[PDB]
């Protein structure tokens, strides 16, 4: 049903602006709000629809000491969205304990906002994970959407920060997050920076404007894992339909991601399809083996076409999982966009569910055990020390992270009637 | 035929979506007036932004027999309706098929229904974790990826084989050929066949055994693996039979790649 967006830190202001321009751009919209002259598709979700027909997008924006905010303020994009949902130290305990005292009236902003929409699916999270302010308070305001509406849906975008290193005390506040996104988010779709870093100074010779570049990159991928919906076919048109095969237990719900063209500025359907299962088409980094697998194709199909590639795919085992149970791929289909010029007009995504990201995990946990052991980069700060004299919370989160990996562990052996 | 397909073959997305939770919540004593099943179509039409169409004039939803209202049986049709120039092309004798196989792709969505159900009746349970959580959790998601395997199978014959010929299968007798050649091929994909009925009587059973799983709601568990077994091993027999008939199917062989992807 209808979903409301909300976006918080940097970078994931930058990706919701860039989102939001993306989807008016896509559809046929002005950016003062006006429906275009030559506008058959729904914008019924995200847009709501208001006076002249002003496709004005349900997104709550969080921010707190403003400086980006000011940039999105001078810009003819100022005026599609901003219905007054603007809202004005780098601790997870700050912004925890910051939220925690005007939790209330951002509470009554989603209120607001909860009865200004007829209907209500959920709630789509813009995060940067240790991103600093978004750190903490992130956790916080998650905890809170999970404890006022049981009935809804969460689904968190966010980075996992790693850049080969900088920051001594992040992977604290990263573990507290993660300990918060495992109990308090209904499915994560996990994205990795120095992954997308390297496929960016890869197909470009980029090494700094780099944040430019992977803005495109997240707004691609999350408006083609919507596109179904904001161009209604019959497969899925629901979230919560879609979500259901994707996530196989509540404890494995994180997501990865690929997208077909690196760059896509006339092969078949199995072309791509190999190409796909090739590693350099996925965006996130014993055997590690995927659960499931699910593909959504956009483009000039034929239907026949698709059948035999399953045929010939499934024959060559260019599926190199092996479950513990019945679980296989899926084929979606969703509609290639108009006024937007594409060379090689077939484009897919992809939705797996594979266990390799415990070792980028296993990476923090080996890190942040290292600076536990040694301790001298706790740092001693202070909202850390009022919120937690003891500092238990973090044993508490590489308490639920280690139980996180051995689910992980012995999803990856072929019974999980055993449990880890 | 672009506008009748969106009705009966249900190629209008969030109209079926909306239709079909709507009517599942009442199965009855009720759906026995014309006013709010002859409304509900017209709920479902808005959220959508389908409609104002003189196709949306002529739809008669009614049901060819009265309840006797676990039961996993239904009637209900779709009716559409043309005039005298255009009733000699499209007949009544190709749009009772018609509403023959939309009372199966309903009865179809009545699977992802009711798994939804038990998965809400899940999640307002779901806090504390325990071993009876998890194994009972892998049931639903096991009969999700089955039920998504026969819809799938169902989205690839006749929903894209089939509607990529008769686009210019027509280019005045050759047309009603046409026609009747696409119905008859929608039928022959859809397994009610009587050379493809013996599996369609496994699909009951399947249909019967998550009805019964929607039922119950850890007060019983094991009653709960019961039902996991039996299903299990009706899907394990699904495997033989459908490869029995690859001996006595070009159509069929789809099926052999859903139910037959890794993992014998």
């Amino acid at each position: 049903r209808e979903i409301i967006t909300l976006q918080l830190g940097q970078c994931g202001n930058q990706i919701g602006f860039e989102f939001w321009k993306q989807l008016c751009a896509e559809h046929g919209i002005s950016p003062e709000g006006i429906v275009e002259e030559f506008a058959t598709d729904r914008k019924d979700v995200f847009f709501y629809q208001a006076d002249d027909e002003h496709y004005i997008p349900r997104a709550v924006l969080l921010d707190l000491e403003p400086r980006v905010i000011h940039s999105i303020l001078n810009s003819p994009y100022a005026k599609l969205y901003n219905p007054e949902n603007i809202y004005l130290g780098n601790n997870w305990a700050s912004g925890f304990s910051q939220g925690e005292k005007i939790h209330e009236d951002i509470f009554d902003i989603i209120d607001r906002e909860a009865d200004g929409s007829d209907s209500l699916e959920g709630f789509v999270l813009c995060h940067s994970i240790a991103g600093g302010t978004g750190s903490g308070l992130g956790s916080y305001l998650l905890e809170r959407l999970n404890d006022r509406y049981p009935k809804k849906l969460v689904q968190t975008y966010s980075v996992f920060p790693n850049q080969d290193e900088d920051v001594v005390v992040q992977p604290y506040n990263s573990l507290l997050t993660l300990k918060r996104l495992t109990q308090n988010a209904d499915c994560v779709v996990v994205l990795d920076n120095t992954a997308l870093n390297r496929i960016a100074t890869d197909r470009l010779h980029i090494q700094n404007p780099s944040f430019s570049q992977i803005n495109q990159l997240v707004s691609t991928i999350m408006s083609a894992s919507t596109t179904t919906l904001r161009y209604p076919g019959y497969m899925n048109n629901d979230l919560i339909g879609l979500i259901a095969s994707l996530i196989p237990t509540p404890r494995l719900h994180f997501l990865m991601t690929g997208y077909t063209p690196l760059t896509t500025d006339k092969t078949t359907v199995l072309d791509v399809m190999r190409r796909l299962l090739q590693p350099k088409n996925v965006m996130v980094s014993t055997n590690h083996c995927y659960i499931a697998i699910l593909n959504i194709i956009q483009g000039e199909v034929d239907p026949t076409q698709v059948h035999k590639s399953l045929q010939r795919i499934r024959e060559r085992k260019l599926a190199n999982f092996i479950p513990w149970g019945p679980a296989s791929i899926q084929v979606a289909l969703s509609r290639k966009s108009p006024y937007l010029p594409s060379a090689h007009r077939v484009s897919g995504l992809m939705m797996a569910n594979h266990t390799s990201i415990s070792s980028l995990f296993e990476r923090t946990c080996r890190q942040y055990d290292k600076l536990r052991k040694r301790e001298a980069f706790l740092e001693q700060f202070r909202k850390e020390d009022m919120f937690k004299d003891n500092f238990d919370e973090m044993d508490t989160s590489r308490e639920i992270v280690q139980q996180l990996i051995d689910e992980y562990h012995a999803a990856t052996r072929p019974d999980y009637i055993s449990w880890g | 035929y672009e506008a009748l397909r969106h009705f009966l073959l249900m190629e209008d997305g969030e109209f079926a979506q909306s239709l079909s939770d709507l009517l599942f919540e009442k199965l009855p004593g009720e759906l026995l007036n014309p006013l709010v099943l002859n409304s509900v179509l017209s709920k479902a039409l808005q959220c959508s932004l389908h409609g104002d169409t003189p196709h949306a004039s002529n739809l008669s939803l009614a049901l060819k027999y009265l309840p006797e209202v676990p039961d996993v049986l239904s009637c209900l049709e779709l009716r559409y309706k043309v005039d005298w120039p255009l009733n000699i092309v499209i007949t009544e004798g190709c749009v009772s098929k018609y509403s023959g196989v939309f009372s199966f792709l309903l009865q179809l969505k009545l699977m992802m229904w009711a798994l939804k159900d038990v998965c809400f009746h899940l999640k307002r349970t779901a806090m504390a974790g325990s071993v009876q959580f998890r194994q009972l959790q892998l049931f639903k998601h096991e009969m999700q990826h089955f039920v998504k395997v026969i819809q799938g199978y169902i989205a690839n014959q006749i929903l894209h084989v089939t509607w990529c010929e008769f686009r210019a299968r027509l280019a005045l007798e050759e047309i009603q050929r046409a026609h009747a050649e696409y119905l008859h091929k929608a039928v022959f994909r859809g397994l009610l066949t009587e050379k493809a009925a013996p599996v369609m009587n496994v699909i009951h059973s399947i249909f019967s055994l998550v009805l019964k799983f929607r039922s119950q709601l850890h007060p019983n568990f094991a009653l709960m693996q019961q039902s996991y077994n039996t299903f299990k091993y009706y899907s394990h027999f699904l495997f033989k039979v459908v490869t029995k008939l690859v001996n006595r199917q070009p159509h069929l062989e789809d099926f052999l790649l859903r139910i037959n992807f890794n993992n014998y």
